[PDB]
Parts: C-alpha cells; sequence; structure tokens
C-alpha cells in the first residue's frame, strides 16, 4: 500500500523530534547551568 | 443584494425587530386581462397645449 | 529546520526565479513542471516527480511552476496543456525538451539520462 | 480509391483525427481558488467544486475514440507516433480496446510527445520558446493519409489543437476535403488549447477556416460565451432585480441555465451547419438545428463518491455518446422528440465518466450508460 | 395563471405582486404561539 498518495494524511512526525523548540540536548543544558 | 426596509413599529415597543424585503420574498404574477375604465372626464378647451378643461358651461375666463 | 525532514522535495519557484535559473550557469539538468491544483491528472504527475526527485539526489534540480499564479509566463513558454514538463540541458549548446501528458517515470529517466 | 466487394459492417465507422496523447487537458485558464501548492492530498476538493471551465474538460481525440468504441460504436484514429517505447505503448493501449489503428503511422525521425524548443530571451528578462523540432504527434503530412478510413468513415471528428501547428493545418484541410468528397460529415470539437484562450478576435480568425467547413459543432458553455462576449454574458448571469422578482423562479435564486436565442448564435451560424451543441457540463445540452432548437435537462453527482471523483474525460464521453447516437439513429436530424430522447444517453455517459480517476480508465459501457439513463429519467422521458 | 401562495401587494392594471406566504391549518383547541405580527424565526414553533 503506497502511503503518501491522495487519500492518506500527512506523515506522522516523531513526537520527540517534533518538539523542535521546547526541548534541548543534554550538552546545551549543562552549558547553560554555568 | 438590495432590499426595502419594513419597520413593524405600530406605535408598540417590546423588542423592536425589523424586516428586509428583497426580490426573493415577493414576485410578480404574469400578465392577465381585465377592465380598467372608470372615468368622469370633461371636455377640453386646449389653449397653448396646457388644457383648460370645462364640461357644462362655455369657456370661462 | 534540520530537526524534521521535509515531506516534499520539489520546490515551487516564481517566474523570475526560473528565468534566473535558466539564464544563469548550470552544471546539472533542470526539470520544470507546469501544474495547477484544479488539474485532474496532475496529482499523479506530482507523485511521480516527487519519486524521481529522490533517486536523483544532487545530480538534478527539479522545480515546479503554478499556472494559476504565472499564467502569461506559462503561455509564453508554449504550454498548451497542463501536464507539461520541460527538460533543460546544463549546457547552452543543447536545446530544451518539452513533454506533454502523463508520461511514465521510466521515459523521464531515459530523457534526462540518455538525452541530457 | 475504389477497392471493395461486400458492404460495410453494421455500425458506421467514425474518423478521429488529431494527436494521440495520454491524460492531456488542453483547456486551461486561471482558476480563482487554489488548494495548497504542495499537499496534493487535498487537491480533490477542486473536483467537487470545479472552476466552471474544467467542469466537463475534454481531452485528446484518442480518448473520444476509445469512449465511442466502448459505447458500442466503431472508431478509427489518424495520427503519427515515434519509434519509441512510449509510442509503442500508446498504440498498444489504443489497440487493446478495439480502436482501429490502420491509420496510425510510425516514424523514427521524431520522438513521441517530445518537442525540441530553444530559449529566446527577449527584451527585459522574459524568456520565450520557439519550436525547433516538432513533436511526433503533430508531424503528419498529407501524403501519408490512409485513403480507406476516410472513404469508409461517415463522421469526421477533430479538435482545435491541430490548428496550433502549421503542417497539421494543411493535412487536416486535405483530409476534410477528401472526406467531404467521399460524402462524410464533419464533427468539430472546440477543446481550445491554452494559447487560443488569449483573445476572442485572434481565436475567431484562427478557427474560421475550420468552423466554416464543419457540419456539426460541439462547444462548452465557456467556449461559446468567450466566442461571443464574456463580459456581457457574465454580467447577465449575475443579476437580481432591485424590487420584486418577475415570475417566481427568479424569486428562488436557482442556477442560471440560459437558453441562447437563435439571434445571438447567428454570428456563429452558417448554411452548411446541421447541429450546434452547447454543453454546460453534464447539467444541460442546448441543441440548435436549422428549423428548431431546445435544451435537454440533465444532472451531475461527484459527491456520491468524494474520494474517487475526477471530472477529466467526461466531455469526451459526452461527445462520443452524441456521435454514437447520431450514427445509430439517422432520424434524429429532423425529429425534435427523438433528438431529445436520444440526447440523454450522452448525459448518462458523462455522469458515469466522472466517478473514477483517470480519463481512459473508467469510460462507461453502453449497458451501464443505458442503466443510468433509465434509473435517473422518468419512464416518459427515456 | 395558477396563482401562488401569498398576499396581494400590487394591483396594477394587468399584474399582481404576491409577496409569498405559507398557510398552516389549525384545529379547534389549538395554542397559537405569538401575538399578531410576531417575528417568527427559522426554527421556533407556531402551534402545538
Amino acid at each position: 500500500i503506497d502511503y503518501r498518495g491522495p487519500d492518506f494524511h500527512e506523515p506522522t512526525p516523531n513526537m520527540l523530534a517534533h518538539l523542535k523548540e521546547h526541548g534541548k540536548i543534554i550538552s546545551r543544558e549543562d552549558l547553560e547551568k554555568l | 443584494n438590495q432590499g426595502t426596509v419594513r419597520t413593524l413599529l405600530g406605535i408598540n415597543k417590546e423588542c423592536q425587530f425589523f424586516l428586509i424585503l428583497s426580490s426573493s420574498n415577493c414576485f410578480r404574477i404574469g400578465p392577465f386581462k381585465g377592465v380598467k375604465y372608470p372615468k368622469e372626464l370633461i371636455k377640453k378647451d386646449p389653449l397653448i397645449p396646457i388644457r383648460n378643461s370645462f364640461g357644462p358651461l362655455g369657456t370661462a375666463l | 529546520a534540520k530537526h524534521v525532514r521535509e515531506d516534499y522535495l520539489v520546490k515551487k519557484l516564481s517566474a523570475n526565479e526560473i528565468t534566473e535559473l535558466v539564464r544563469g550557469e548550470r552544471n546539472v539538468p533542470l526539470i520544470i513542471d507546469f501544474y495547477a491544483t484544479w488539474c485532474g491528472p496532475c496529482i499523479l504527475m506530482a507523485q511521480e516527480l516527487e519519486m524521481l526527485a529522490v533517486e536523483y539526489e544532487k545530480n538534478a534540480m527539479i522545480v515546479k511552476v503554478d499556472t494559476d499564479d504565472e499564467y502569461e509566463f506559462a503561455r509564453d513558454m508554449q504550454v498548451r496543456g497542463l501536464p507539461t514538463l520541460y527538460f533543460i540541458s546544463p549546457d547552452p549548446n543543447k536545446d530544451a525538451i518539452r513533454t506533454e501528458g502523463l508520461i511514465p517515470i521510466q521515459m523521464m529517466r531515459d530523457i534526462l539520462d540518455n538525452d541530457m | 480509391d475504389d477497392g471493395m466487394d461486400f458492404p460495410y459492417l453494421d455500425p458506421p465507422l467514425i474518423c478521429c483525427f488529431g494527436a494521440v496523447q495520454k491524460e492531456f487537458v488542453p483547456s486551461v485558464r486561471v482558476s480563482e481558488h487554489q488548494m495548497d501548492p504542495d499537499i496534493y492530498s487535498g487537491w480533490k476538493m477542486m473536483q467537487w467544486n470545479p472552476p466552471e471551465f474544467g467542469r466537463a474538460p475534454g481531452g485528446p481525440v484518442s480518448n473520444v475514440a476509445i469512449s465511442h468504441v466502448r459505447l458500442g460504436g466503431r472508431a478509427a484514429v489518424i495520427g503519427k507516433v515515434g519509434e519509441d517505447d512510449f509510442g509503442e505503448e500508446l498504440v498498444l493501449m489504443m489497440n487493446k480496446e478495439n480502436v482501429q489503428t490502420r491509420a496510425v503511422k510510425f516514424d523514427s525521425n521524431v520522438k513521441t510527445a517530445c518537442s525540441y524548443m530553444r530559449v529566446k530571451f527577449s527584451d527585459d528578462g522574459k524568456m520565450k520558446m520557439e519550436t525547433v523540432k516538432e513533436a511526433a504527434e503533430d508531424s503528419l503530412v498529407a501524403s501519408e493519409l490512409n485513403l480507406a478510413v476516410l472513404k469508409e468513415a461517415r463522421i469526421f471528428h477533430f479538435n482545435s489543437e491541430v490548428l496550433t501547428s502549421p503542417s497539421m493545418n494543411t493535412t487536416l484541410f486535405r483530409a476534410i476535403k477528401l472526406s467531404k468528397k467521399f460524402g462524410g460529415l464533419v464533427f468539430f470539437d472546440l477543446n481550445l488549447p491554452l494559447p487560443l484562450w488569449k483573445s476572442r478576435d485572434e481565436t475567431r480568425e484562427v478557427i474560421k477556416q475550420a468552423w466554416e467547413e464543419a457540419n456539426i459543432i460541439e462547444v462548452s458553455r465557456e467556449e461559446l460565451e468567450f466566442l461571443l462576449d464574456e463580459d456581457h454574458y457574465e454580467r447577465r448571469k449575475n443579476y437580481r432585480p432591485q424590487y420584486y422578482s418577475e415570475n417566481y423562479e427568479q424569486s428562488k435564486n436557482r442556477r442560471d441555465y440560459y437558453h441562447y436565442t437563435r439571434e445571438e448564435i447567428s454570428p456563429l451560424w452558417h448554411d452548411g451547419l446541421k447541429f450546434l451543441f452547447v454543453t454546460d457540463g453534464t447539467l444541460r445540452i442546448h441543441y440548435y438545428a436549422p428549423s428548431f432548437d431546445g435544451v435537454v435537462v440533465g444532472t451531475e453527482d461527484v459527491l456520491i463518491t468524494p474520494f474517487t471523483c475526477d471530472r477529466t474525460g467526461s466531455g469526451d464521453a459526452v461527445v462520443a455518446g452524441i456521435m454514437r447516437k447520431l450514427t445509430s439513429h439517422p432520424e434524429m436530424y429532423e425529429d425534435q422528440d427523438v433528438l431529445e430522447r436520444q440526447l440523454r444517453f450522452s448525459i448518462a455517459a458523462g455522469i458515469i465518466s466522472q466517478w473514477t480517476i483517470g480519463a481512459v480508465r473508467g469510460f462507461p459501457t453502453e449497458s451501464a450508460t443505458q442503466n443510468l439513463k433509465e434509473q435517473v429519467y422518468v419512464p416518459s422521458m427515456w | 395563471t395558477h396563482l401562488k401562495s401569498g398576499q396581494v401587494l400590487i394591483v396594477q392594471f394587468d399584474s399582481v405582486v404576491i409577496r409569498s406566504a405559507k398557510p398552516y391549518l389549525a384545529t379547534p383547541g389549538a395554542t397559537l404561539h405569538g401575538h399578531y405580527g410576531e417575528i417568527i424565526y427559522e426554527g421556533d414553533t407556531l402551534v402545538t
């Protein structure tokens, strides 16, 4: 079954990856604490 | 989209709505035949094409 | 923004950007797609172009023009039907190719490989 | 050309002259509404609400021939294809559905559906293109015309696309002369290409020579108002009275199905014409004859299947049904009742053709068309 | 001419304007909802 196509919704985004803004990596979090 | 106002009013005031009558509310019934002659006309005395109508007596200046 | 990949690879460009692309120096074959939203067979053409834009990662550039936006420009390009594709060679010596109708993807590959 | 022993077969042959193409939409204008430039999953919303010119969009002549033969008739196609894989598969597709290909010419000089142009940057920075080498479809010369289809065929059908190329102009006129010499009618379909939607005067100058040679002409509702007056016929459609309606129907604000009078289509009328057809999609068909005129009422439904609706190719089915009933029943020319009764088959075919995706994938059968005609129309009409 | 429903608005020499209406037959012991000339909206009731 070919997804995408005309009769299927847009692809579901990975929820962690979808959180572009309200989420930071551990390195930046460590850096901003000092 | 035009329309004619229609104020209920009637020298009464409880909530005071008002109506708009458009061409979609009222229509015209096609042509028919009937009598339209009912007159008591008089005799003309045309002067300068402005009419001086008088029926019973002669011209009265 | 580098966090989630784009769902669609073909980029929509205006008429002036297409003029700049064709006039300017190029090193890869160029594909110009003419399409409209009300078009019937253009959904299949869009899907096939989206598939083609993945196999040719960086060896080709694929763009589309919306005739509802740029109508006079589409008319000037001698377009007499919506499902139209233009193949532009990377060199100015070779002439361009106009294809009309819902052509198969394999013939598109043959066009921009063996003739461009 | 006189070689024959036995009489021709029962269904009269139809001559289909033009260009062989796959899923082509010639008539293109500027649609007011657009539905997202990238997401094609929502483009189907433009098939429920067409832009009023793609309501019943006609296509190539091969589509018309296929729809005609699928409706129980017989058709033949004149055209030229290249010695490519695409050219060899187009003829295979046409052959798979009993379309005669005795008049399709294979050549190796040109490639199918591919035309070589040249960039011609003009003053300012507006690019142009000039056809250096023509495509295979529009490269038919008068020498390679099958003088057997023209003799046998009783109706010559062609569309206006062939008027956009120099060589096919002469080839088409030679074919018309031959067919008329052999006694065949001329059916003109006005599926105007994009360049012909520029101005009324230029298009009228272009199509005058072909228009004056036609015996039957089929145009859409927009292709007639464009040819007479777009501004006047658009102002007349959107008009509501300031005070009071006129009869009662005007007081319901229904859709505008205007039946043009014979004094408005007079500039597009000539002595040789036998029929003028104006189709407002599948909704209505206005027919004009030398001695009478009228309108056939129909309907449409694309919301019956909102996910598999695709209006492309319905006009070809309508025209094919018209031709099939014209050739099957020869008494429709001078009988208004029979004309109205036989013109609902075309409406049923056009209704069915909008229920599937793909122009050639879902052309209706004759039995299905008759079934829908009988199921939609009251027994008195059918 | 087969006149339609409504109330005659204009009585011209050979024409009539009808303004349209909608009769509702009401039986004895019924409950009219509203005074004379009550502005009736699209869904509100008239009689029980």
